[PDB]
């Protein structure tokens, strides 16, 4: 953080992501 | 009602009737129609 500078989170998590990998994976 | 936070679900949740010598086969099928639209041009300034 800095002088009025902030770093907005991601909407996604990063476990929300592997999810989506891991039904790429075991669908194919 | 009122407003509520929650935490969002990504999907349903489907488990494939896998094993080491079965087959699925569709019977039957639909036709199906979709649309995407996309913009081509912008106005001349
Ligand atoms: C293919 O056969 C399997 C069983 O060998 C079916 O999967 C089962 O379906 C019942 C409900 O009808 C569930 O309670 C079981 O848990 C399922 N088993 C597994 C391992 O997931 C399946 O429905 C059949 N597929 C089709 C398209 O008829
Ligand atoms: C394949 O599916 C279609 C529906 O998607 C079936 O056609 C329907 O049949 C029922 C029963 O006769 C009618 O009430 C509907 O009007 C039909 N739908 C349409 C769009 O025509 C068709 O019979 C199926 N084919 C097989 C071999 O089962």
């Amino acid at each position: 953080k800095f002088k009025g500078l902030t770093v907005l989170p991601p909407l996604l998590t990063d476990e929300m992501i592997a999810q989506y990998t891991s039904a790429l994976l075991a669908g194919t | 009602q009122s407003i509520i936070a929650y935490t969002m679900s990504l999907g349903a949740e489907n488990s494939v009737a896998y094993s080491n010598n079965s087959i699925a086969i569709p019977t039957n099928f639909t036709i199906s129609v979709t649309t995407e639209i996309l913009p081509v041009s912008m106005t001349k300034t």
